[PDB]
RNA sequence: GCCGGUCCGAUUUUCGUGACUGGCCAACGGGGCCUUUCCUUCUGG
RNA sequence: UAGGGAUCGGGUGGUGUUUUUUUAAU
C-alpha cells in the first residue's frame, strides 16, 4: 500500500495488480491466518476496505469516524479483526456484518498505534500513542492490564 | 472585540434556482439608483426583491463598477458620505446643547476615523485632492 | 472532545458556527413564498432586514427581525 | 440548422436536429431557444468507454440556458443515447478559465469543496467535491465528469461527494 | 438519407398487415432484449457487490 | 542529470527552448553514428556508468524509451542488414549472462545496501531487452538459421529469468520463429515455452495485463504453426480464464486473435459457446473502434465454421433482428455487416430475408439516417440476393403494409418481375394522383401567407424520378412544383422531365415564381437558363428579362447574378435587363461584388444603357429629394444606430 | 505578524503538547513548500491543504518525529562557505537535522544545496 | 424607501443647477 | 499492429512464402493553422 | 498550560406549560 494498493509476486518486477476503490492513499494492510485469499486494509479517508483475490476485487469499505491506524485478524475465527484507530478505543468487526462494530475496547488516552491478536485467539495487545501497552480479553470490552 | 459578518458561499455563480435574467437585474439597479438609494441599500433590497445573492455573482461585476459604467457615479464613497453625515449630525446636536461632553469626545472619534479614511482616499487619489473635510 | 480536524461529522459542522467550520458558508437559505392576495410567487431571503412588498398588491410579506423575519401569517412559503 | 456554419458536422448537425425536434415538440419552448448559440461541440473518449460531448456556449447566453438544461438533457440522453452532454464556456489569467469550465462543467452550480493532499512520497492528489444535490443521478456521471477535466487542463482532478460513496 | 420522421412505432403494425404465414415468419423473428450497459463506477459498483455475496457465502463455511 | 532534472522539475518555466525534444536527438543521430564499430559502444558505456550507481522507475523508464529510440533508429538505419553485428547480438548475450583504533572516522551515516546486489540485474535485464529488439528488428532483413541457432540457449536462459521486460520480447521473438523450422531442440524449447505461459496464467490472477495478453497470442501462434497441439482440457482452462475478462478492457487485440485462432481450428469445447455468447454481446454494445469489428469477426467465424442446434440458431437470429433497434449508431452498424456478412455468403436467407428486410425498413424508419442509409444498402443486397419468393412476399408486404406504408412502398419500388412491379407502379400512380393534388396549392398558399405533409410529396418525387402515364405524372409534376426541400426535388424532376420529354412558358413563369418567393436552386438556375436559350418567343424573353429585374435571399441574388452574367446581335436581343447590374454596380455583398465586377467584365449600346440606367436612377433621386422637400422622419432616420447598438 | 512563522510555532507547541492533527489557518505557498520539503525528510506524515478563496486551510497530520521547527526573521544572504557555520550554530550536529534555504529552485535543503550547488537566503530550519 | 437627496454625482449636479439658476 | 485484396502453387473453402495494394488503429516526431475573434488608450514634435 | 458550571445581551432549533383567539404588536 502507498498510493493505491498492489499485488506483487516475487517472480515480477512490475506490479501484478492494481486494486484500489478510488485515487486514495493506504495507510497499512493485513492479510488473514486462514482463508488467505481475502485481506483488509486501512485509509487516510477514515475507511476500512476489505478486498479478495479470489475475486481479484475489492468488496466493501466502511468509513469510521477517526483514520484506522492497524487493523490486524483474528487467526482462529478468520472473520472477525480488531482495528486500533485515532480514537481511544480499538474497534472489533465482524466481517460478514459490518454495520455494527460487534465490540469496542475503550480504555486508552492517545491514538491507539496497534494491535494485535494473540494466537491462541483471546486476548488483545494494543499499545497506544500515549506511553503505555494495554492487555485486553476479547469477551470484555475495557483493560485487563497494562504495561 | 467579536465577528460578526456574513459568510458568502464557495459557489461563485448564480445559484440555479434563479429564473431571471442578467440584464434584468441590471435594470433594477439603475432603477433603484434613479430613485437615489445607496449601493449598500441596492445591495439589500436586491437580496430581498429577487433572489440575486449579490451582483458579483449574479451580473459580471459589482454594483459600484456597474454604475459607473451606467453613469450614476457617486462623487464620494460610501463610507465618506455615511461619516460626513454622522459628524454634522453630530455637531448640529452639539450645537443646540454644549453640554454633552460624551458627545464631544464622539465627534473627536468621528473626526479622526474620517481623517484616517480622507488620507486613505487622497492618498489612492480617487477623489481630486485638496479634499480635507471643508 | 477528540474528532479528526479535518471533515467531521455532519451533525457537528450543523452544531457549530458558520465561521469556525472548515469551508464557512451561509446558513440562511432563500425561500419562494406564496402572496395571499394576488396568488404568485416570489423569492425572499430569510433574515430578510426589509419588509418586502408583492409586486402584485404590495400587502406584506415579512416584517423583519433580529435574526429570521417573521412571515405575515396568511403566506406560504417554501425552501429552495 | 441553428449552429454557427463555419464547419459543420454530422453529429452537431443530429443535436441539432435534436433541437428543432424538441422545438417541433413545441409547447413548452415558447421561444426560448431562439436565442441559442453553439460555438462548437465535440466528441471526447472517456476511461469509462463511452463518450461525453462538450458543447460550447459563448456566455453572454450561459444564462440563457438557464432552465433548459435539465429538459434538453433528458431529451438528448433519450434522443442520442449513451453519451454525456456537458456545457462550456470559453475564452494572470487562465486558472480563473479553468475553474470556471470546471464550475459549469459540473451542473449551473454545485461545487463545495476543492480539497488537496499532499503524501509522504511528493505525490499530490486534488479532489474537488459537490455538495449533496441530485447524487442518485450525477453518481453515474463522475468519471466522465474528471476525464474531460484532465483532458481539458491536464490537471489530475479527482471528484467526490460527502456521503458514504 | 431522406429523412421524413412520419410519428411511425408500426415495427408490429407493419408485421401484422397482410396474410397468413407471415405473422409466422414474425412471430419467428422476435426476442426484444440487449439493452444498454451502465457507466463504469456503477457497473463496478454492482459487480463488487456480488463479490461481496460471494465472500460472505465462501467464509459461511468456517461459520460452523 | 542535471540538465534533465533542470527539465523535469516543475519550477522552471519561461522558455520555448526548455520543452526539449531529447529523444530524437538519438532517433536521427544513429541514423549516422552507425559505424556499429567503437561509437555504439561510445552510446552504451556511459547509460553503464550511470547504471551501476542508483535508479528510480522514473529514470528506469525514461531510460526504456531511450533505448526504444536506439531501437527504431536502427530499424530505419541501413547500415546492418547482413549479419554483421549479429556478432555484438551475441556479445551483449554473453555480456548480460582491532585494526580501527587509530582510523579516523566522520559522516556518521552509513554505505545503503541496496546500490547494486540487484541493479546488476537490471542492467542484465534492459540490456537484454535491448539486444532482443535488436534481433527483432533484424527479423526485417533475414530469418537465417544457423545465426541464431547459437541465440537460442540464451533466448530459453533469458525466459526462464522471468524479469517482465525480457519476457515481453522473447514471446514476440518466439512468435515471430514459430513460422520457421529448427529441429527436436526447438520441438523441446517450444512445448517447454507453451508450458511456461500456461503456468503464467495460472499464477496471473488476471489476463488483462500485456504479459498475459502477449502471451495470449504466443498461445495462438502455437495452436495455428505446430505439428503437435496439446492439452484439451488446459487449453479449456485457459478459454475459462480467459472468459470472465471480456467485459473490462486492456484485453482486447492479443486475446481476440487467440479466440479467431482456435475457432479456426475448429476443435469443439463446452466453453466456446459462452465466449460467442459474451463476445455477441459485445459485438452489439461495445464504445471501442475496431474491437466490435474484431468481435464480429470471430463471432461471424464461430457462427458459421461451428455446429450448433435449431434454438441457438433461432435465438441468435433473432437476438440480431432486435438488436437492430440498438440506440447506438455504431453498434447498429456492426449488426448490419452482420447481417451484411450473412447475406453475402440460401436457406437460411431465404427463411430469414422477409423479416430482415422488415427489420432494416424498421431500421430506415428510425434515427437520422447514417443507419438507414446501411438499411437501405443491406436491402438492396437482399433485394437482389432474392430469388422469387422473398421479393414475392416483399412486394405483398409493400402493396399492403398510411404515410409510412406509402412512403415504404415507394421506397421499395425505387429499390426493386417487371409486371408486378408495373402493377405496383399503378397502385403508385393512383396513389401519386390522389396524393399531388392541390396540397402543392395550399402549400403555395402559405407561403404566400408567409410573405404576404410533404412525404407523399417527396415520396411521389423519389417515385417519379425511378419510373402516356409519364405524361400524366409530368403533369403532376408540374402541378406538385406549382416544403423547401418538397419545392427542391420538384425542381430536380422538372428539369429531368423536361430534358426527357405555352406550356413551357407556364412551366418558366411557375419555377420562376418558386425561385423568387440552395444548390437545387443553382440546377434550377441552370434549368431556367437553358430553357431561356431554347427559347410568343420574344414576349417571353421579355418577360424573363423582367422576372430577372424583378429578382435583383443571396443564393438567389448570386444565381440572378451568374444569369445575368451568362446571359448578357450582342446587345440588340441583350438590352433589357442591365438595369439591375447598374444598380448593383457581408459576405453576400461581397459574392454579389464579385458578380458584378465578372459581369463588367463580361460598346456603343452598352454606354447608352448605362446612361438610361443613370438618368433612371438620378430621376428617381429627384423625385425622392423633391417628395422629401415637399413633405418636411428624422427619428426613423436615425434610430438605425440605436437599433445597431 | 508573520505568518511562516506564527505557522511553525503553530506546529512546534501542538508537537510539544503531544496532539496528531493540527490545524493551521492562515496558509501560503512558501508554508506549503516548505512542510513539503520536511516531509519529504519524513519530519511530519502527510498533510491537506483545504482550499476556502479566503486564505486556505492547513491540516498536519504529524506523527511524533519533529522536536523544534522554526525561521530566522532576518532572511539574509548566506555564502556556500557559511552554511556550514550556519549549520553548526543552529543546529546540535552536522548531519543531525537540516536547515532550508531559499534559493533559485527554492526550498531545498542544506544536503540538497551543497548537491545542487547553489544557495541564497536562509528562512528556516528544522531538526 | 429612504433615498438620499445627495451623494450621486447627477443628483448634486441638479442641485448645483437649481442653485445656478434660482 | 489489425484487416481486405492482385497474384505463384495446392483449392472450387484455405494455407506456405515472396512481391505489391489499400481500409484502419496506437506510439513517435515535422510543417502550418485557431486560441494577438472584427472595434477605442504611449512617454515628445 | 487546559477543562467545567453559572449568569447577562443577541441569534438558531426543539416542544410542554404560561400564553390565547379577526384590533396592532411578538
Ligand atoms: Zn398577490
Amino acid at each position: 500500500g502507498g498510493a493505491k494498493i498492489h499485488l506483487w509476486d516475487v517472480n515480477r518486477l512490475k506490479p501484478v495488480s492494481d486494486l484500489s476503490w478510488g485515487a486514495d492513499n493506504i495507510t497499512s494492510l493485513k492479510f488473514n491466518q486462514n482463508e488467505t485469499d481475502i485481506l483488509a486494509s486501512t485509509g487516510s479517508d477514515n475507511s476500512i476496505v476489505l478486498y479478495d483475490l479470489r475475486t481479484n476485487s475489492p468488496t466493501q469499505k466502511i468509513v469510521q469516524t477517526m483514520r484506522t491506524n492497524a487493523i490486524c485478524w483474528n487467526p482462529m475465527e478468520a472473520f472477525n479483526f480488531v482495528t486500533a484507530n485515532e480514537d481511544h478505543n480499538a474497534y472489533y468487526y465482524d466481517m460478514r456484518n459490518l454495520s455494527r462494530s460487534l465490540n469496542v475496547f475503550k480504555d486508552h488516552v492517545s491514538a491507539v498505534m496497534d494491535v494485535d491478536f494473540s494466537p491462541t485467539g483471546d486476548e488483545i495487545v494494543t499499545g497506544s500513542y500515549d506511553k503505555s501497552i494495554r492487555i485486553y480479553k476479547t469477551n470484555h470490552g475495557h483493560s485487563r492490564e497494562i504495561y | 472585540k467579536g465577528i460578526s459578518s456574513s459568510a458568502i458561499p464557495y459557489s461563485r455563480n448564480a445559484p440555479a434556482w434563479f429564473k431571471l435574467s442578467s440584464e434584468s437585474v441590471i435594470e433594477q439597479i439603475v432603477k433603484y439608483a434613479r430613485k437615489g438609494l445607496t449601493p449598500s441599500q441596492i445591495g439589500v433590497l436586491l437580496r430581498d426583491a429577487h433572489g440575486v445573492t449579490q451582483a458579483r455573482v449574479i451580473t459580471g461585476n459589482k454594483i459600484m463598477r456597474i454604475l459607473k459604467s451606467n453613469g450614476l457615479a457617486p462623487e464620494i464613497p460610501e463610507d465618506l458620505y455615511y461619516l460626513i453625515k454622522k459628524a454634522v449630525s453630530v455637531r448640529k446636536h452639539l450645537e443646540r446643547n454644549r453640554k454633552d461632553k460624551d458627545a464631544k469626545f464622539r465627534l473627536i472619534l468621528i473626526e479622526s476615523r474620517i481623517h484616517r479614511l480622507a488620507r486613505y482616499y487622497r492618498t489612492v487619489a480617487v477623489l481630486p485632492p485638496n479634499w480635507k473635510y471643508e | 472532545l477528540v474528532q479528526d480536524l479535518l471533515h467531521p461529522t455532519a451533525a457537528s459542522e450543523a452544531r457549530k458556527h458558520k465561521l469556525k467550520t472548515l469551508v464557512q458558508g451561509p446558513r440562511s437559505y432563500f425561500l419562494d413564498v406564496k402572496c395571499p392576495g394576488c396568488l404568485n410567487i416570489t423569492t425572499v431571503f430569510s433574515h430578510a432586514q426589509t419588509a418586502v412588498t408583492c409586486e402584485s398588491c404590495s400587502t406584506i410579506l415579512c416584517t423583519p427581525t433580529g435574526g429570521k423575519a417573521k412571515l405575515s401569517e396568511g403566506t406560504s412559503f417554501r425552501r429552495k | 440548422a441553428k449552429i454557427l456554419s463555419q464547419a459543420p458536422t454530422e453529429l452537431e448537425l443530429q443535436v441539432a436536429q435534436a433541437f428543432v425536434e424538441l422545438e417541433n415538440s413545441s409547447p413548452e419552448l415558447k421561444a426560448e431557444l431562439r436565442p441559442l448559440q453553439f460555438k462548437s461541440i465535440r466528441e471526447i473518449d472517456v476511461a469509462g468507454g463511452k463518450k461525453a460531448l462538450a458543447i460550447f456556449v459563448p456566455v453572454p447566453s450561459l444564462a440563457g440556458f438557464h432552465k433548459v438544461q435539465t429538459k434538453l438533457t433528458r431529451e438528448l440522453e433519450k434522443k442520442f443515447q449513451d453519451r454525456h452532454v456537458i456545457f462550456l464556456a470559453e475564452r494572470r489569467t487562465l486558472t480563473a478559465v479553468h475553474d470556471k469550465i470546471l464550475e459549469d462543467l459540473v451542473f449551473p452550480t454545485e461545487i463545495v469543496g476543492k480539497r488537496v493532499r499532499y503524501l509522504v512520497g511528493g505525490n499530490k492528489i486534488q479532489k474537488v467535491l459537490l455538495d449533496s444535490k441530485d447524487v442518485q443521478q450525477i453518481d453515474y456521471k463522475l468519471e466522465s465528469f474528471q476525464a474531460v477535466y484532465n483532458k481539458l487542463t491536464g490537471k489530475q482532478i479527482v471528484f467526490e461527494i460527502p456521503s458514504e460513496t | 438519407g431522406a429523412s421524413g420522421k412520419l410519428s411511425l412505432t408500426d415495427m408490429m403494425n407493419v408485421i401484422d398487415d397482410r396474410q397468413v404465414i407471415e405473422n409466422a415468419n414474425l412471430l419467428k423473428g422476435k426476442s426484444s432484449t440487449y439493452e444498454v450497459p451502465l457507466p463504469q463506477r456503477i457497473q463496478q459498483r454492482h459487480d463488487r457487490k456480488a463479490a461481496y455475496e460471494i465472500s460472505r457465502q465462501e467464509v459461511s463455511k468456517w461459520n460452523d | 542529470g542535471f540538465a534533465g532534472e533542470e527539465k523535469d522539475s516543475e519550477n522552471y518555466h519561461t522558455k520555448v527552448k526548455e520543452i526539449k525534444s531529447n529523444k530524437s536527438y538519438d532517433a536521427g543521430e544513429i541514423l549516422a553514428s552507425n559505424i556499429s564499430l567503437t561509437e555504439f559502444g561510445t552510446l552504451l558505456s556511459p547509460v553503464k556508468a550511470l547504471l551501476m550507481v542508483r535508479i528510480n522507475l522514473r529514470n528506469q523508464n525514461k531510460l526504456s524509451e531511450l533505448l526504444r529510440r536506439y531501437l527504431l533508429g536502427l530499424n530505419h538505419n541501413s547500415d546492418s542488414e547482413s549479419e554483421s553485428i549479429l556478432k555484438f547480438c551475441h556479445q551483449l548475450f554473453q555480456e548480460s549472462e582491532k585494526e580501527d583504533f587509530f582510523l579516523v572516522n566522520l559522516e556518521s551515516k552509513s554505505y545503503t545496501i541496496n546500490s547494486n546486489s540487484l541493479l546488476l540485474n537490471s542492467t542484465l535485464q534492459k540490456f537484454a531487452l535491448d539486444l532482443l529488439r535488436n534481433v527483432i528488428t533484424r527479423h526485417r532483413s533475414f530469418l537465417t538459421v544457423s545465426h541464431l541457432e547459437g541465440f537460442i540457449p540464451f533466448l530459453r536462459d533469458s525466459l526462464l529469468s522471468e524479469n517482465e521486460g525480457v519476457v515481453i520480447s522473447t514471446l514476440r521473438i518466439l512468435i515471430t520463429l514459430i513460422r520457421l523450422d529448427f529441429s527436436d531442440e526447438s520441438s523441446e524449447i517450444f512445448k517447454n515455452c507453451a508450458r511456461k505461459v500456461l503456468n503464467i496464467i495460472k499464477v496471473s490472477p488476471s489476463t488483462s495485463s500485456e504479459l498475459c495478453q502477449m502471451g495470449l497470442k504466443f498461445l495462438s501462434a502455437f495452436i495455428r504453426h505446430t505439428d503437435s497441439t496439446l492439452k484439451d482440457t488446459a487449453l479449456s482452462y485457459v478459454l475459462g480464464r480467459v472468459l470472465p475478462d471480456l467485459n473490462e478492457p486492456s484485453r482486447q487485440g492479443l486475446a481476440f486473435n487467440f479466440l479467431k485462432a482456435l475457432v479456426s481450428k475448429h476443435i469443439m469445447l463446452p466453453e466456446l459457446y459462452d465466449i460467442a455468447d459474451t463476445t455477441r454481446e459485445i459485438m452489439v454494445t461495445n464504445h471501442s473502434k475496431e474491437i466490435r469489428d474484431v468481435s464480429r469477426s470471430v463471432y461471424y467465424q464461430f457462427l458459421m465454421e461451428y455446429d450448433q442446434s435449431k434454438g441457438r440458431l433461432e435465438k441468435q437470429f433473432k437476438f440480431m433482428v432486435d438488436n437492430l433497434q440498438y440506440p447506438t449508431e455504431s453498434g447498429r452498424q456492426s449488426v448490419m455487416e452482420l447481417i451484411n456478412l450473412i447475406i453475402t455468403k440460401p436457406a437460411l436467407l431465404s427463411k430469414l430475408s422477409s423479416s430482415f428486410f422488415l427489420a432494416l425498413v424498421n431500421v430506415s424508419f428510425n434515427d437520422d439516417a447514417p443507419r438507414c442509409r446501411e438499411m437501405a444498402s443491406v436491402l438492396i443486397s437482399t433485394m437482389l440476393p432474392k430469388l422469387e419468393n422473398k421479393d414475392l412476399e416483399i412486394v405483398e408486404k409493400y402493396i399492403a403494409a398510411d404515410n409510412a406504408s406509402f412512403l415504404n412502398l415507394g421506397l421499395r419500388t425505387y429499390k426493386v418481375s417487371i409486371g408486378f412491379e408495373h402493377t405496383i407502379e399503378l397502385d403508385e400512380l393512383a396513389i401519386k394522383r390522389i396524393r399531388y393534388i392541390l396540397s402543392d396549392t395550399s402549400v403555395g398558399s402559405e407561403h404566400q401567407w408567409d410573405l404576404v405533409f410533404s412525404s407523399y410529396m417527396e415520396a411521389t418525387e423519389s417515385v417519379y424520378k425511378h419510373g402516356w402515364d409519364g405524361i400524366i405524372t409530368c403533369l403532376l409534376y408540374p402541378h406538385s412544383w406549382v416544403a423547401n426541400l418538397v419545392h427542391q426535388l420538384i425542381a430536380n424532376k422538372d428539369k429531368l422531365e423536361i430534358s426527357l420529354t405555352t406550356i413551357a412558358t407556364r412551366i418558366l413563369h411557375q419555377l420562376g415564381a418558386p425561385s423568387i418567393p440552395a444548390n437545387v436552386s443553382i440546377k434550377t438556375l441552370v434549368n431556367i437558363s437553358i430553357l431561356w436559350k431554347e427559347q410568343t418567343g420574344e414576349d417571353l424573353k421579355y418577360t424573363t428579362a423582367i422576372d430577372y429585374m424583378v429578382t435583383r435571399g443571396i443564393i438567389r441574388s448570386d444565381e440572378h447574378r451568374m444569369d445575368s452574367f451568362m446571359s448578357k446581335a450582342l446587345l440588340v436581343q441583350v438590352l433589357d435587363e442591365d438595369e439591375v447590374i447598374a444598380e448593383g454596380e457581408y459576405l453576400e455583398t461581397y459574392y454579389s461584388r464579385a458578380v458584378d465586377e465578372e459581369q463588367e467584365e463580361l460598346l456603343e449600346d452598352k454606354l447608352q444603357v448605362s446612361d438610361f440606367t443613370k438618368i433612371y436612377t438620378a430621376v428617381k433621386q429627384t423625385v425622392l429629394e423633391r417628395r422629401k422637400e415637399r413633405r418636411s422622419a428624422d427619428k426613423k432616420l436615425r434610430k438605425h444606430a440605436r437599433s445597431r447598438e | 505578524s508573520s505568518v511562516l512563522a506564527d505557522a511553525l510555532n503553530a506546529i512546534n507547541n501542538a508537537e510539544k503538547t503531544g496532539k496528531r492533527q493540527v490545524l493551521l489557518r492562515p496558509s501560503s505557498k512558501v508554508i506549503i513548500k516548505f512542510l513539503q520539503v520536511m516531509q519529504k525528510h519524513g519530519y511530519i506524515g502527510e498533510f491537506e491543504y483545504i482550499d476556502d478563496h479566503r486564505s486556505g486551510k492547513i491540516v498536519v497530520q504529524l506523527n511524533g518525529r519533529l522536536n523544534k521547527c522554526g525561521v530566522i526573521s532576518p532572511r539574509f544572504n548566506v555564502k556556500i562557505g557559511d552554511i556550514e557555520k550556519w549549520t553548526a550554530n543552529l543546529l546540535p550536529a552536522r548531519q543531525f537535522g537540516y536547515v532550508i534555504l531559499t534559493t533559485s529552485a527554492g526550498i531545498m535543503d542544506h544536503e540538497e544545496a551543497r548537491r545542487k550547488h547553489v544557495s541564497g537566503k536562509i528562512l528556516g530550519f528544522v531538526y | 424607501k429612504k433615498a438620499k437627496k445627495d451623494f450621486y454625482r447627477f443628483q448634486v449636479r441638479e442641485r448645483k443647477k437649481q442653485e445656478i439658476n434660482q
